[PDB]
RNA sequence: GUAUGUCUAAAGUUAUGCUCUUAUUUACUAACAAAAUCAUUGAACUAG
């Protein structure tokens, strides 16, 4: 953790250490109190600002490491793409637990980064595929309602959906050209 | 002492006089006919 | 059978008793009905941990007898030093090695040696014109040296102005000496621990060889061959000397001896440690624990501080990946306070500290002491605390000993509950502890600027009001505190800007809070108590202990007077 | 250990019995020799 | 000759001013002036305090500047190493503001005591022995207080200067 | 107390434990540091065919064949019993022979002008124990255990309980003082003590120390 | 030789044959120091 | 508290109905914790 502002030691604040293994990804709370973590070692870990202990830990079993975090409008869940080819969904609130329906399923994902996102109103998910598709699936029902075909025949690893657009998504891989779908 | 190195034989004892080693002193008459050699390391070893 | 065994005496003889320096063999009243293992013997203990009970009341036997159990007259068994002790075991005992080690734990053996050899230095560094010395020279001799029992080195030198006639080696209480012929300039000291058993317990006899041994021995140490050779036994509490003497030494050794040996506290911690082995214990307590009635003591002018230790070693628990779950270190602080002035001390004690260690309930109590006698080190003698208060009994031990170089400083304890665990809830102080990145020490005053307005008493009542208050329930307290937005808290600062009228409302409330929620718990009416009855409440007086008898007579001779 | 107590015990009693109690007696001859057989069994032991 | 070359040195002594600067404290190229700065301000104290002998600690006075001098000897030599002059400069930087005493002592407690883990060390606390208690132990690893005799002597003499300066700018 | 095994004494001997009053050791006044007993390097003092001398046989004899003795384990150990300075004389005649046979640098002196001048252990050495300054004396003022150093200064003994209490100095003496003001504001606000009114936790100074401070402060300018 | 061809170089040995650990040893590095008779018998009879 | 196991991540470059908010119940786990009646004493101590 960093604070441009601060010229001791090039500004690093504080460091987080509790992990085993290579981070994954990172994702900040939206009103940036607590963030999340995920990393190699198969686990999550949600952490207060500039504190070195993990506030809470989601680890299971059957639990695949994630190589992906995002956040959903709402603010109330966040999601996670897991290496066993699903997207996971979590509660923002104390305790965190999985939420055991939305569940998003369809896709392939396993041995690559995948980004997934939120449509603008928060009524869908779409996530990248590994065999150049993009998925998308209904955020009530968790639905697979549609999975577009990406020129280029490349893994499509990078999605991200507008922010104000109804429909306007991007995507782009391996292929290098960066597409629009709507 | 356990730290303290074996002595060099050749630079602290060999130059070093020996002391007088447990000698009776014998009577030059009583004693006549061992007194030349009975201190001896192999007494007689010499005398054919 | 014991009058066949030679009587009292004649037993006793065979035992470690003179070793712990009790009075009589009267008070010898075993607690033969607690201990540890009978606060163990309940618990939810693994059948490993069950049969390793007994192995404690076998070490307090062992103990006992070690003298006899050691001795130095048996039939075969070479001889193994104890680990940092200067004592041998004439063949492999583990339950006498392992309660020796207890006794001895902390590195007890050389500060025992390096307060000795300090207090012969501050007595001759009052001596020199007197005894016509140049100088004295504490020795920087090796680490080890005081359990290095084969060969020595001076731990002590002193240079003449002139030069002393010095008389023949003799024994300390040897009279008439005469000190014509030998004449030198320098003399050196030479200070012998040694542990005495059954058979080999004659100190004369052992400071006259030893003195022999190592001035006629071919090696290279002291730096003439004059000077005294001083021996203390540990295990039977004696001493002698031997050595060379010039006009007035030999009285002024005499005396010292008979004052370090009666006054060391090193020596004095050495005992303790004994009769805690054995389970013997006798009331030498001869000043009153801090109590709710001499807390005024608090606000002397003497600089005191509190240490509180409860927040040294702190745990979040996690799941673990076997599925069980483990605790795992977060920052903590150790909290030194000054009552009179409201500065406190406050330790970040960085998880680094404990690193690879475990066995932490331990030593986080040590890590308190060193870090106070480190905190003490860094003040000039004339602002180092007279007194340090320690709230907790499980600090007395490590503190005591590491305050063995600290030896002005007087360590008391106290009947007093006090609140400071409750210092981290204090938001600008549980912000500090949990962002800390390294080893630190922060102050802040705990007081603010209320010195500008009341007294520190005044002060340190308020402070216990609010830590007590967030020790009964934190939110409803915290709520207190916030109840008015515009009182901000300022930077610099730990409470809310309040004027002392405001104050006054704030402390009914803390008050209230703290009384109903005690009354409620323990379902006592708190309006049938009586004035002391509450102030023991407030400051959480052990109401077992006798200042609250003494206190009651103290009251009732005036429901006599009028 | 044994054997050499024994010896010393015969040896001390027949070397001390107008002088007393001390040091001095240094009559090695037996207890050596117990060593010296000690070390005849214990070569094929510590070879093996 | 040792009269002219002393009677220089204490001339060229007030070429410099002592007001120490954030940015200065760990300058590598800085570190002689920013030394010999440390060492001016320090003397500054002292005159203060001798100006005010009477009526604050006398009897502290000469024992102070005794455990000073091979402080400030190692300063005018530019010999005090890297680390400690940033600590002391902190201290001495925070003295000159005008209400930082509490921050001078923070500063102090860094100088002292620092970040070291285990600023004495302890040795075997209990009688299960493990390899890590190895590292506890101290040692070289110690605190700035345990170097020497010597450099606790300077340095609480620095705290006591701290004490002088809080007393002074109170009354005064 | 004693148990009857111990309190009972033998017929044949017949203070209450007088049997085992014998008492080196004193298991009546153990606590004592006891000095060393001194050493005693103590001796005492048909015809036989060889040398003439009766009392033993031709084979015991210490003359060669022809034609004070020494009086506890360390008593016996000690190699150095029989010593009268033998070895120590040797020692200094071999030390007395060899006896025989044989600035400021300007930054110091500028320092000391100015100034006006002419691992390690952690105890400092300036600062003597307390307890050192009584070795001339018998009494022991420094309590060993909580390293209090008694004082007429400091304190004072109760003699009644033993104890030593510290006297009340500054601040001490105001708390004090507030003390009995809170004391008698009971007794004057009628609250008193035997009855079990609800407002007595109002009165009670550690529960309200900024209204009693400042009501002291207050009446204190009325007196 | 035999010691720190084995890897014991936590184990000294002192000029008097005696054995000792130089440090605090983890229960691996005991188990592997776990030196037998054979050793020992020729370390005291160096010793002798 | 162990045995014991695992990790340590640049470079020293090999050529191309079903849920949620949240207040509880129950179970398991925690060498985490000096807990106020029954002149101050469980107290640093227990492991296959
Ligand atoms: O214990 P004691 O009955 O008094 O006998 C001792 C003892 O010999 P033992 O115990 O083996 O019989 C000594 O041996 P250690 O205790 O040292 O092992 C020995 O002295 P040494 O060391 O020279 O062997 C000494 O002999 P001395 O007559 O010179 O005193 C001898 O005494 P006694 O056998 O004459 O009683
Ligand atoms: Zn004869």
């Amino acid at each position: 953790h960093y604070d441009d502002r601060v010229s001791e030691n090039q500004g690093l604040v504080q460091t987080y250490d509790h992990h085993l293994s290579s981070i994954l990804a990172l994702k900040y709370f939206p009103d940036g109190s607590k963030f999340i973590s995920s990393s190699e070692d198969k686990t999550v870990r949600i952490w207060e600002n500039q504190i070195n202990v993990p506030i809470k830990q989601i680890s299971d079993t059957a639990q695949h490491s994630m190589p992906f975090l995002n956040v959903h409008p709402s603010q109330n869940y966040f999601c996670a793409q897991s290496m066993d080819n699903r997207i996971y969904s979590f509660s923002l609130k104390p305790k965190y637990k999985r939420h055991p329906k939305k569940i998003f399923k369809g896709h392939s994902s396993a041995g690559y980064g995948i980004s997934l996102a939120f449509s603008g109103d928060g009524r869908y998910i779409c996530s990248g595929d590994s065999k150049s598709r993009l998925f998308t699936w209904d955020w009530n029902t968790s639905r697979l309602l549609n999975n577009i075909k990406i020129p280029g025949n490349k893994p499509i690893t990078q999605v991200d959906w507008h922010p104000q657009e109804t429909s306007k998504v991007i995507c782009s891989g391996a292929a290098g050209k960066i597409y629009v779908c709507d | 002492d356990d730290d303290e190195p074996p002595l060099s034989y050749e630079q602290h004892i060999e130059n070093i006089e020996p002391l007088d080693p447990i000698n009776l002193p014998l009577d030059s008459q009583d004693d006549e006919y061992v007194k030349d050699w009975l201190y001896d390391s192999r007494p007689l070893e010499e005398d054919s | 059978v014991i009058q066949a065994l030679g009587g009292i005496e004649t037993i006793l003889e065979h035992t470690l008793f003179k070793g712990t320096g009790f009075n009589s063999w009267e008070g010898l009243f075993w607690e033969k009905a607690s201990g540890f293992e009978d606060s163990m013997q309940f618990k939810k203990l693994t059948h490993a941990q069950r049969t390793g009970l007994s192995q404690i009341p076998n070490r307090r036997f062992t103990l006992w007898w070690s003298p006899t159990i050691n001795r130095a007259n048996v039939y075969v068994g070479f001889l193994v030093q104890l680990d940092l002790t200067g004592i041998f075991l004439h063949g492999k005992i583990p339950t006498l090695k392992i309660s020796l080690i207890q006794i001895f734990r902390a590195h007890l053996w050389q500060k025992i040696h390096e307060s000795i050899v300090f207090d012969i230095c501050q007595i001759l560094d009052g001596e020199l014109d007197v005894l016509q010395i140049e100088s004295v020279t504490k020795e920087t001799v090796h680490p080890r040296k005081s359990y290095k029992m084969n060969s020595s080195a001076a731990d002590i030198t002193m240079e003449s102005v002139h030069e002393w006639e010095v008389s023949k080696p003799s024994l300390l209480h040897e009279t008439n000496d005469s000190f014509k012929g030998l004449i030198t300039n320098k003399m050196w000291f030479d200070v012998q621990l040694r542990y005495g058993d059954y058979d080999s317990h004659d100190i004369s006899r052992y400071v006259r060889a030893k003195f022999l041994d190592y001035t006629t021995d071919n090696v290279s140490m002291y730096p003439s061959p004059t000077g005294v050779m001083i021996g203390i036994d540990l295990a039977y509490n004696m001493y002698d000397a031997y050595g060379n003497w010039f006009n007035g030494l030999k009285p002024l050794i005499q005396n010292s001896m008979r004052t370090i040996m009666k006054a060391n506290p090193a020596l004095y911690v050495l005992r303790e440690r004994i009769r805690k082995g054995l389970q013997i214990y006798q009331s030498s307590v001869q000043e009153p624990f801090l109590n709710s009635s001499n807390y005024a003591e608090l606000f002397n002018n003497d600089i005191k501080l509190f240490v509180d230790d409860t927040n040294v070693y702190r745990v979040t628990v996690h799941k673990t990946f076997e599925g069980n779950v483990a605790t795992k270190a977060i920052n903590g602080c150790i909290f030194t306070l000054n009552p009179k002035t409201g500065h406190l001390f406050l330790k970040i004690i960085h998880t680094s500290v404990w690193a690879g260690q475990k066995r932490l309930s331990q030593l986080a109590k040590w890590k308190t002491a060193e870090e106070v006698s480190a905190l003490v080190r860094s003040l000039p003698k004339e602002e180092q605390p007279k007194q340090i208060i320690v709230t907790r009994k499980a600090m007395l031990d490590p503190l005591e000993v590491h305050m063995l170089d600290f030896p002005n400083i007087a360590i008391r304890p106290t009947e007093l509950r006090l609140p400071f665990s409750a210092a981290m809830s204090i938001d600008k102080l549980s912000d500090v502890v949990m962002k800390a990145t390294e080893p630190q020490m922060v102050l802040f005053n705990i007081y603010d600027d209320w010195l500008d307005r009341i007294s520190s008493y005044t002060a340190f009542s308020r402070l216990t009001l609010l830590l007590r208050a967030l020790k009964t329930n934190e939110e409803s307290a915290k709520m207190i505190l916030l109840s008015d937005p515009t009182i901000t808290i300022k930077s610099y600062h730990l409470w809310p800007s309040f004027t002392d009228e405001q104050w006054i409302t704030i402390e009914s409330q803390m008050r209230d809070l703290i009384l109903t929620e005690y009354g409620r718990k323990y379902n006592v009416n708190i309006s049938a108590l009586t004035q002391t009855e509450i102030k023991d409440i407030i400051l959480g007086q052990n109401i077992k202990a006798p200042s609250v008898k003494r206190q009651k007579m103290a009251e009732l001779e005036a429901a006599r007077s009028e | 250990i044994r054997a050499c107590k024994d010896l010393k015990h015969i040896i001390y009693y027949k070397f001390n019995k107008n002088l007393g109690k001390g040091p001095g007696c240094g009559f090695w001859q037996p207890a050596w020799r117990v060593w010296l057989n000690f070390l005849r069994g214990t070569i094929p032991l510590l070879e093996r | 000759n040792r009269p002219e070359r002393i009677q220089e040195a204490i001339a060229q002594d007030k070429t410099i001013s002592v007001i120490i600067d954030p940015s200065q404290i760990g300058s590598t190229e800085g570190k002689p002036l920013l030394s010999m700065k440390c060492n001016l301000y320090i003397h500054e104290i002292l005159s203060r305090w001798k100006a005010s002998l009477e009526a604050y600690h006398p009897e502290l006075f000469l024992d102070t500047k005794k455990a000073l001098f091979p402080l400030l000897l190692q300063l005018r030599r530019n010999q005090l190493a890297p680390d400690l002059l940033i600590s002391l400069a902190t201290v001495l930087y925070h003295l000159q503001q005008p209400k930082e005493i509490n921050l001078a002592v923070q500063s102090y407690m860094k100088l002292s005591i620092g970040n070291v883990a285990w600023p004495i060390g302890v040795t075997s606390v209990g009688i299960h022995a493990r390899s890590a208690h190895s590292k506890i132990q101290g040692g070289r690893n110690a605190a700035n207080i345990m170097i020497d005799e010597r450099t606790r002597l300077w340095i609480t003499s620095i705290k006591r200067l701290i004490t002088f300066e809080e007393w002074y700018t109170s009354n005064h | 107390h004693i148990p009857r095994y111990i309190r009972n004494q033998p017929w044949y001997y017949k203070d209450y434990l007088v049997h085992h009053r014998q008492k080196a050791l004193d298991i009546d006044n153990n606590s004592e540091p006891k000095i060393g007993m001194g050493i005693k390097d103590e001796f005492k003092l048909s015809f036989c065919r060889n040398c003439g001398e009766a009392g033993h046989k031709e084979k015991d004899c210490m003359e060669k064949p022809r034609k004070l003795v020494r009086a506890d384990w360390d008593s016996r150990k000690d190699r150095w019993y029989g010593y009268s300075g033998k070895e120590y004389n040797e020692l200094i005649s071999k030390w007395e022979r060899d006896k025989r046979n044989k600035l400021w640098d300007t930054d110091e002196e500028i320092e000391l002008m100015k100034l006006e001048l002419y691992r390690t252990s952690t105890r400092l050495r300036e600062d003597k124990a307390a307890y050192l300054n009584d070795i001339n004396s018998t009494e022991s003022n420094y309590d060993p255990k909580s390293r209090l150093y008694k004082t007429e200064t400091l304190g004072a003994v109760d003699e009644k309980s033993k104890m030593f209490r510290r006297h009340l100095t500054g601040e001490g003496l105001k708390l004090n003082e507030l003390n009995q003001f809170a004391r008698s504001h009971a007794k004057e606000m009628g609250i008193r003590d035997e009855i079990e009114d609800k407002e007595k936790v109002q009165h009670v100074l550690v529960a309200n120390p900024t209204k009693y401070e400042y009501l002291k402060k207050k009446r204190e300018q009325e007196e | 030789l035999l010691i720190h061809r084995k890897g014991l170089t936590y184990l000294h040995l002192d000029y008097n044959f005696n054995l000792k650990p130089t440090k605090t040893l983890t229960t691996k590095e005991r188990k592997k120091s776990r030196l037998g008779n054979s050793f020992h018998l020729m370390r005291e009879l160096l010793k002798m």
